[PDB]
């Protein structure tokens, strides 16, 4: 209803991880990970 | 599956851009975060 | 528009022939000027774009 | 003595800071116009010239004799059009190069600014540490004194 | 995969280090220098210009993730022929709305003249229809005439689809040929051996 | 402008007529248009 | 005092550091293409002299 940048994507933040942990999809880890 | 799409950083960026000016205002700094005042120092 | 041999009155489309077109009127165009104003500190005139 | 330092010290400073502010004029600003507005301009005269040659395509002559029309016209027409897009192209790089010249300008500006400021700082260090000198010369004397 | 000769000036993290020692595998087996162990062009190609390095890697990961971060309205690939001509006029340095206004306005008005081309003929690229792609030419009504060429393909439909994606259809393209002194308002457009 | 208003006028008399050079006026135009152009980009130079 | 000399030249350099990177501008870059560009265009008006 109301315009709020949530109201406008809607999807629950719980869906994301924080940044920069182990847990993020770009991770330097990750990328070692993709590497080996 | 053990990664997740994170939070995209953009977004932090401006929050941290805001709560930085914010938090200037709270102290009556500077944009610059500076003190405004002239610091002047003595014995 | 109207449909080809008549018919149904139909709205301007957006897919096929000129989309790309319209794109831009309604959006590029628009988009690229706001954000030009942007880059020139106008940010009024951006705004009001 | 220090207060004629703190005085050019600030002029300095003030006067930089006040070529930042209004960092463009309205006469650099419409030079900045008239060029792009010209080079703009030149556009619609290729149209012009090709219905122009497209035009003098048709005979000329009738009666006892016929004579025709230039046949190159349209070839030539468009030789100059093409020079004419190039004429154009060159005056609009004028218009960017000068603001661009005057973007430069203004940086240099900031930075020296900036600078005089700081050293307008530095002076009223240098008067605090007059006034405890001060203070020490009177102990002094009043340590002869005594 | 490792280099013994640092000097104890040196501190690093594990994971930095074994990453280090990973990407002089991989260079060297890129490198064709191992026995065996072969790349495709390819997968070469994706190391060596963006998996070689962390930063690039990440970059391309978050352009999959979140292109719009990436997107610009500037580094538009698709772009009209005049809409270069409407950049080309707002790009003039510093700026005000009536100029910006008269700009719009002028690519309107070439708009409208878009609105009113008229196709004159078409080739097809081959015999199947239902793939091969074709070629137009059309005119402006408006004087003087000016002619213009577009193409569409046959292919691009999606698999489920009784349609083709938008893509198939090409952009309008201006003609540069002094074309006034035709016969009579007629023309062919042939494409062959892609030329 | 005047010139080529001049131009419109026919030329050619007798056993055969041979008229004008048609696109003479648009030509002019043009060339016009270039003209004011090459006038506003001078001006500029005084200015700067 | 001393910190105040530090922070001038601190400003100082990092400033200049700061046009010594990015030496170039979108926009000169694209003047020096568009000279570059239209200088070569000019040669194609020959042939059709």
């Amino acid at each position: 209803k109301l315009p709020e940048y949530n109201q406008l994507f809607p999807e629950p933040w719980d869906n994301f991880c924080r940044p920069g942990a182990i847990e993020a999809l770009d991770s330097p880890a990750s990328y070692l990970l993709d590497l080996y | 599956d053990i990664f997740m799409y994170p939070m995209n950083n953009e977004l932090r960026g401006l929050w941290d851009r805001i709560e930085n000016r914010i938090y200037n205002l709270r102290h009556n700094l500077t944009l610059d975060g500076k003190e405004i005042n002239m610091d002047l120092y003595d014995s | 528009e109207e449909a080809i041999l008549g018919g149904a009155a139909e709205l301007i489309d957006l897919d096929g022939a000129n989309g790309i077109y319209f794109w831009e009127l309604f959006f590029h165009m628009p988009f690229m000027v706001s954000w030009r104003f942007n880059v020139e500190q106008r940010y009024e005139d951006a705004n009001r774009w | 003595a220090l207060q004629v330092s703190k005085q050019s010290a600030q002029d300095r400073y003030d006067h930089f800071k006040e070529l930042y502010d209004e960092n463009i004029s309205s006469t650099e600003q419409k030079v900045i116009e008239l060029q792009s507005q010209a080079a703009n301009s030149l556009l619609m005269a290729q149209g012009m010239r090709t219905a122009a040659a497209a035009l003098d395509v048709i005979p000329n002559i009738y009666g006892l004799a016929v004579g025709g029309s230039h046949w190159g016209a349209p070839l030539n027409a468009a030789a100059e059009i093409i020079m004419i897009k190039y004429q154009a192209d060159s005056s609009k790089s004028e218009s960017l190069s000068v603001s661009e010249s005057y973007r430069r300008r203004r940086q240099e500006w900031e930075l020296q600014y900036k600078q005089a400021e700081w050293e307008v700082n530095s002076v009223e260090q240098q008067i605090n540490l007059q006034n405890m000198q001060i203070k020490a010369a009177n102990k002094r004397l009043e340590q002869v004194e005594a | 995969l490792l280099d013994t000769q640092v000097s104890a000036k040196v501190i690093t993290s594990r994971l930095s280090l074994v990453t280090q020692s990973v990407q002089q595998y991989i260079n060297r087996i890129a490198l064709n220098l191992e026995p065996g162990l072969s790349i495709n062009q390819q997968e070469a190609t994706d190391w060596e210009e963006f998996a070689n390095r962390y930063g690039y890697w990440a970059a391309n990961q978050q352009l999959r993730m979140f292109p719009e971060i990436y997107v610009d309205p500037t580094l538009r690939l698709t772009k009209t022929e005049f809409f270069f001509q409407l950049e080309s006029a707002l790009n003039q340095g510093k700026l005000t709305d009536d100029v910006a206004q008269k700009a719009v306005l002028g690519y309107l008005n070439n708009f409208e003249e878009v609105s009113n081309l008229e196709i004159i003929a078409g080739y097809q690229d081959g015999i199947d229809i239902e793939n091969d792609k074709t070629y137009f030419v059309a005119r402006t009504r408006m004087q003087p005439y000016r002619y213009f060429w577009r193409s569409l393909d046959a292919s691009q439909r999606n698999a489920n689809s009784q349609e083709l994606y938008p893509t198939a259809w090409s952009e309008w393209k201006a003609i540069s040929v002094p074309l006034e002194n035709v016969a009579n308002g007629i023309v062919r457009p042939i494409m062959m051996d892609n030329r």
